[PDB]
Parts: C-alpha cells; structure tokens; sequence
C-alpha cells in the first residue's frame, strides 16, 4: 500500500506561501528521515532538505536560495514543507521521500505539482472523441477524450477506472491564454466496442473534481 | 559538495542490447552511490543501492558496478519499459546530491502512423466551440508533419500540436493535432481533413470527414 | 556475585548503550555539516566501536562541535569500561594468589 | 610437473552451457585461490572470478554480464566454471590460475578453447608436404603437413613427438565454410633427410584424436 501520501497540486499567487504535506504509513521508526526533492519541468532532481520527525531537526540545501522550512507532526505522521515568497522559479513537482538513515530513498511520494501564477483555478471540460460516420475500421478502433480549459496542471486521465491501460496515450497539455488542453487516446479491438463500454475518467486535483465521460458511437 | 556527472545525457540503443550508464563523482565516495529510474510523469524508483546491490521487485536485467569515483548502471537486453530517465545519487558526504540524469532511447523498426480524425462533440458545439482532433499514433521515427485542410484549402490558424515522449510500451511516438474554431467559423465549412507526412511513405496519409 | 564482576557486567551493558546512543546522536549532529561522513547509522555504529576501542583506523570521524562532544563520551566510556575489566581481572588474581599462599 | 590441468577445448551450441574444469597438483593449501581469466582472440586478459576451494566461496567480475558460476570439489582438487546461455561473444580461451593469497598468479593452466557455434565437430585430414621431383636443394630442406577440414579450433602440431622444435612454423588456421585449415613447416639439414625420419603429430582435442603422418620423398 502507498507509503507516502502527497496532495496532487497547489496553486500559489506570486509572493504568497504554501505548506506541502507528506503523510507516511507503513513501518515507522524513530530513525527515519523524510526528504524533499524538487523537479522543475524537463529538469533533474534537486535535493531541498531533510527532517528527522522523532527529533524535529531539519537540514537544507545551502547552495540555493532558501525558500523552504521543514516541520513534522509526530501524532499524524505527517511532514511539512513551508515554501514562502514564491516566484515562477518555484513552480515544479516536489517529492517527499523516506530514507531509513542508510543513505538511499527507498520509497517516494507521488509528488505535488506547485504552480505559481496569478491566474484562477478552472476545472476542465471533458468531451468525447468518437469516429465520424464515414470512418472505416480494421481489427482495432481508436477513441478518446478532449480535456480543455483547465488550470493549473495536472490532470490524471484513466480509462474504465484504470482497468484499461494497454493502447493508451495521454498527450502533454498545451498552454494558451492561461488554460491548458490535452487529449487522451485509447485503442481496443473493433469488435469489442460498443458491446463493451469505454469511459475515460478525468481527475483534476486543483479543483477537487473527477468526472467521467462515456464514449458512444455518433448517431 | 560532491558533483555527480552523468554523461552522455541521452543514450540510444537497439532492442535487446546491453546498455551502460555512467556516473562519475568529483571525489572518491567508496560505493555510496544509488540509482533511480524515473519514467514519464512517474516518481523516481530505486533500482540499485550501494553501487551493486539488488532491490526486491527490480528485474535481474539491471546491475551496477564501480567504486571510488566511477560507476556504471547496466541493463542486459534493453526493452521498451526501460525507456526513462536514470539518476545516480551519493550518500558518502553531506549533503546528498544527484547526478544530472541520463535519458534512455530505443531505436526500433520504422512504423507508419495510425491516423484518426474526430469531429467536434455535440456537448462542445452546445457551448459555442468546435475542436477537431487528429491522432497520429504509434509511429517511428518521431519526425512528422500534420497539415490541415478545410474545404480543400490548407489551414494554419487555430492549430495546436502535442508530441508524446517515446512510449515505454512499444518504443514509438505519438502526436495529437487540435484545430479549434468557433461554432460559427465551423458552421461555414464542409470538409475537414488531416494529413500526415511521415518517412514511412512518399505519399501522405490523409483522413477527412464532412460536417454533414 | 562479587562487586568487580558486577561492575564489569554493568560497565559492558552501559558501554553497549553508549555505542548505540552515540551512533544515533552522531548522525543527528553531523548531518547539516558539509563534508561530514559520519551521517548514516550503520557506519556510525562501526565508528562508535572504533571510538570506544581507540583502534583508530581513521576512516571516519566527527567534524562538528556536538559530534565531537559525543565522540568524547564514547571514548571515555570505552576507555573506562576496558580499564574496569582490567581492574576486575586484577582483583580476581590477587584473591586467588592469597588462597594459593595459605592466607 | 604441470600444476594446473585444463581440457583443450569445448564446443557449445548457442544458448547451451558448459562446465570447464581445472585440476590442480603440486603443493595445495587451504589458503589457495583459483582464478579464471578470459581471453578473446587478439585481445587481452579479462578477470572473470575467483574461488577459495577450502571454503567454497566465490567472487565475480561484477562489471561484465555474469555468464559464470564457480564451484570446487575438494576431494578431486578440481575447480569448475559453469558458463551458461552462451553467444559467440563467449567464444574465447579461458585460463585458470592459482594465487597463494598474495596477489599474483604464480602458475596458469594451458587454457580451454571454447567455441560457441551450431556447427558439428570434425577431425582434421592430415596430408604430407614433400618436395616435387624438380626442386633443388642447399644445406637445408623444408617439409610440412596440411591439416584441413577440421572444427572447432584448436589443433596442436608437433614434429617427431616434440623432439624437433627448431626450424618449425605452424601457420594460423583459416576459416572457410565452417572448417579450419592450416599447415606446419619444418626445416632440417638436407643431408639428414630421409636417412633420419621426420613425422608430424597432429592432435585435435575436440574430436579426441591425435594422428601421425610420416613425410617421405615423392617416388
Ligand atoms: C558491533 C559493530 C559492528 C558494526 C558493523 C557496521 C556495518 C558496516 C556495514 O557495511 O554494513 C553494511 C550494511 C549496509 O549496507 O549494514 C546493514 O544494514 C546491517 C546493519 C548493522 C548495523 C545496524 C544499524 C545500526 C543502527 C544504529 C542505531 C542507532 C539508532 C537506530
Ligand atoms: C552529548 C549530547 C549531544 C546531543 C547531540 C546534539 C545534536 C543536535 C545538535 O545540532
Ligand atoms: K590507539
Ligand atoms: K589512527
Ligand atoms: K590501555
């Protein structure tokens, strides 16, 4: 089961601060250290700092402008990272990881996407992508979902609640006029659809929404 | 602090070949180097610890070696699921540091794109907007062009394209091309066509649909 | 049992506790110090053993004030414990020589 | 006397495995380590691994794909190396060597030539090479032996059971259509032949054959 739980996203206005959380489950020792790692888009992993919850002591990457402050609540097994006075340079995915005091990060959180922007949150509109009436078909058929007008990143798109993974492509979002847009593709044997239902599930963490859109043939 | 250098930044290998990633430390660190794998949009995953120690759950194909300043992560017989970024990390001296990463690329056989074109949804039209989506799926090499034509006439405005990274399922690439118009702009045209020009064919792959 | 054996046993148990607490405290003190090597528990425990025994291979050592203070407690605990076992062995021999001599 | 005994050759089909042996004689200590070294044609020496027979522990070159497994039978003073799932990359001469625990290989085996091929074993045909009737001669005369149609390598060619070493050239084999061929040359004082007999002895380990071919003047 998931050892480290992190919120999917956080939208922050320039100059403001946010507190990321990392809830741990699984074996817990007085000797565990919780680390935080930053990853900007297209870039590598950057170590930010660490904390030992049982004592409350924290250490930080001294080589970079100090934007973080680490704390921990022992009773709820949660570690926190306070990021303050942010700029677009602070926009990135922030991972928390558990180290058993022996040097390597045995397990990682899913990461929290932090977006520093003045723009407002906006849930996505999910539209079906079913073939036109004149489209011919082989042994396989391609369907999809249009996810547009949302902000900020990210969205998680699954097909049939995750049971359908093979034959799936989710394309990177494009930013235009403060809104993102992406589509997801799914391919199943042509014979199996529509007899067998195909639905995409779209989750958008920043707006706390998750919607389903069943894909049916055009009239 | 310890500088961890990973070069080359990108490694291209053919299917089933043994591959080796390099990680060099600015000073001697014994065997205190660990390797992580990070697939597109996924979180890092520990592969090897203390240079050569196995992690339960990781395929036998992965192995590590080295000590001092020079380390290597190897994969016997590379396969599609191995497409990812690989990072080394040291724990010899404080603070812990990460290498800059090496991306693994697999050179598979050429593959023509599977093109699908999609008409705007009724739900979307109902909101006064119209997006025509075209998928150019599972092709290789990644170089490709899509051209839009409305009523036989090429269109460039309102088009946004997106390319996936090499797919960890079959080593191919895919691309989406979206032409967005107002319900009106869409109402005053008959046929919409998507054309893909790819290395696999001297002739374009064309897909179209008529508004009625 | 006699005092000297009890003190030795006690000193041994106490030494072991200082080695464990010392390994743990050394890591807490040293992380945060650029260049420090005494930063993971397994090698710190090894370090605590080499400190209590004064073997001094020289592969690991504290660079911070508190890491050094922790080191001093481990050294003193180690030197004292081994000194106390020697004193216990001497007491044992002195008593035996008394017996072997008719006193 | 020969301290380390190894079989001359082993033919292995692609995908199959073979167990090389190294029988030791001479002084034997509980502290000896038996090493295995690989040498591909035209290349250097590559350390594969080591084992201490008295305990059974083995260490391996971690830097290369692991093809070997080392074991030892104390009662027969033999060390073994199991090579599994071989490809042409595994074709080479494999030496075993003895180290007295002080770092250097004091003595080596003769090496076992391993050939990974689908081809079948084939003993060589040995033909005489005596001068034609119109050939003139000085104080020395050159004779020889043609060794063709054999597989796999190697063959050991000696003259007069080894008693004749001076004036001998054995040329490298040429591979053509899954068969090797080579010739050996020998030069003796012209006056000494045919009064004194000259015979080449050809041994082919893979086929367990050793044949002699006496060289006499053409009619
Ligand atoms: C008696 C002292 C023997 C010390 C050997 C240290 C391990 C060296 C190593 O290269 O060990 C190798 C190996 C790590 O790769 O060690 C392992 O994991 C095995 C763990 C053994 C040490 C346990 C951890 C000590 C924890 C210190 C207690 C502080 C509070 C917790
Ligand atoms: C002798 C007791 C020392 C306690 C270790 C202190 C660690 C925190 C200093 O930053
Ligand atoms: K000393
Ligand atoms: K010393
Ligand atoms: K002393």
């Amino acid at each position: 089961q998931v050892q480290l739980q992190q919120p999917g996203a956080e939208l922050v206005k320039p100059g403001a601060s946010v507190k990321l959380s990392c809830k741990a489950s699984g074996y817990t020792f007085t000797s565990d250290w919780i680390h935080w790692v930053k990853q900007r888009p297209g870039h590598g992993l950057e170590w930010i700092g660490e904390i030992i919850p049982s004592y409350g002591r924290a250490n930080y990457n001294e080589k970079i402008q100090k934007k973080a402050t680490l704390t921990a609540d022992k009773s709820s097994s949660t570690a926190f990272m306070q990021l303050s006075s942010l700029t677009s340079e602070d926009s990135a995915v922030y991972y928390c990881a558990r180290e058993r005091g022996d040097g390597y990060f045995a397990v990682w959180g899913a990461g929290t996407t932090v977006t520093v922007s003045s723009a407002k949150t906006t849930p996505p509109s999910v539209y079906p992508l079913a073939p036109g009436s004149a489209a011919q078909t082989n042994s396989m058929v391609t369907l999809g979902c249009l996810v547009k007008g949302y902000f900020p990143e990210p969205v998680t798109v699954t097909w049939n609640s995750g049971s359908l993974s093979s034959g799936v492509h989710t394309f990177p979002a494009v930013l235009q006029s403060d809104l993102y847009t992406l589509s997801s593709s799914v391919t199943v044997p042509s014979s199996s659809w529509p007899s067998e239902t195909v639905t995409c599930n779209v989750a958008h963490p920043a707006s706390s929404t998750k919607v389903d859109k069943k894909i049916v043939p055009r009239d | 602090d310890i500088l961890l250098t990973q070069s080359p930044a990108i490694l291209s290998v053919s299917p089933g070949e043994r591959v080796s990633f390099s990680c060099r430390a600015s000073q001697s660190i014994g065997t205190d180097i660990h390797w992580y794998q990070q697939r597109t949009n996924g979180s890092p995953r520990l592969l090897i610890k203390y240079a050569s120690e196995s992690i339960s759950g990781i395929p036998s194909r992965f192995s590590g070696s080295g000590s001092g300043t020079d380390f290597t992560l190897s994969i016997n017989s590379v396969e599609s699921e191995d497409i990812a970024n690989y990072y080394c990390q040291q724990s010899n001296r404080w603070p812990f540091t990460f290498g800059s990463g090496t991306k693994l690329e697999i050179k598979r056989a050429d593959a023509a794109p599977t093109v699908s074109i999609f008409p705007p949804s009724s739900e979307q039209l109902t909101s006064g907007g119209a997006s025509v989506v075209c998928f150019l799926n599972n092709f290789y090499p990644k170089d490709i062009n899509v051209k839009w034509k409305i009523d036989g006439s090429e269109r460039q405005n309102g088009v946004l394209n997106s390319w996936t990274d090499q797919d960890s399922k079959d080593s191919t690439y895919s691309m989406s091309s979206t032409l967005t118009l107002t319900k009106d702009e869409y109402e005053r045209h008959n046929s919409y066509t998507c054309e893909a020009t790819h290395k696999t064919s001297t002739s374009p792959i064309v897909k179209s649909f008529n508004r009625n | 049992s006699a005092l000297h054996w009890r003190a030795a046993g006690a000193a041994t148990v106490l030494l072991v506790i200082v080695l464990l607490a010392g390994s743990y405290l050394a890591v807490l003190a040293e992380r945060g110090a650029p260049g420090a090597q005494l930063i993971t528990y397994p090698r710190a425990l090894w370090w605590s053993v080499e400190t209590a025994t004064t073997v001094g291979y020289g592969d690991l050592y504290p660079v911070t004030l508190w890491g050094r203070l922790v080191a001093v407690v481990v050294m003193v605990a180690g030197i004292t414990s081994f000194g106390l076992v020697t004193a216990a062995l001497a007491t044992w021999f002195v008593g035996r020589e008394q017996e072997r001599a008719g006193h």
